[PDB]
């Protein structure tokens, strides 16, 4: 009436909860780069010679 | 590949569990002259004690000891669930049930 060993299991199984990759987009930057510094437009001379 | 259909009949109250048992020494050679009686605790009030239960696998050398609540009680127990499935080769059905894993280890007092 007591327990005793029964048959080897014949395969285990291990579980596991795991979700999927995306698309690959790679979307690097909002503003992207460095963007230059650049010319004020027109801008004009701001000083002149005497005479 | 080879599949299942899976079923968990498991337990009716959750109640019943099988039991597993492994030995921290390695196989038993001759696991077939060893008695194992499940013990468990007369406290079925207390919610923390009701589900302690001692595990003892007597050989003619030696005795094993295993249980699932204090130092003994290994991480497996509860961050792992354990289920024993029983596959019906011929439908392709397997049946699923709550396990509990008991670690074995041997018995000797000062």
């Amino acid at each position: 009436g007591g327990l005793t060993c029964a048959s080897a299991p014949q395969g285990t199984l291990r579980i596991l909860e795991g979700p999927q990759q995306s698309l690959s987009g790679s979307p690097l930057q909002p503003i992207p780069a460095s963007p230059p510094p650049q010319i004020p437009p027109g801008l004009r001379p701001r000083f002149c010679a005497f005479g | 590949l080879p599949s299942a259909r899976w079923q968990y009949c498991g337990a009716p109250d959750g109640s019943q569990r099988a039991v597993l048992v492994q030995f921290s020494n390695g196989k038993l050679q001759s696991p077939g002259n060893m008695r194992f009686t499940l013990y468990e605790n007369k406290d079925s009030t207390n919610p923390r004690k009701r589900n302690q239960r001692i595990l003892a696998a007597e050989t003619d050398r030696l005795s094993y000891v295993g249980n699932n609540f204090g130092t003994g009680a290994l991480k497996c127990n509860t961050l792992c669930r354990h289920f024993v499935g029983i596959l019906n080769k011929t439908s392709g059905q397997m049946e699923v049930y709550d396990a509990e894993l008991f670690n074995m280890q041997p018995l000797f007092s000062d």
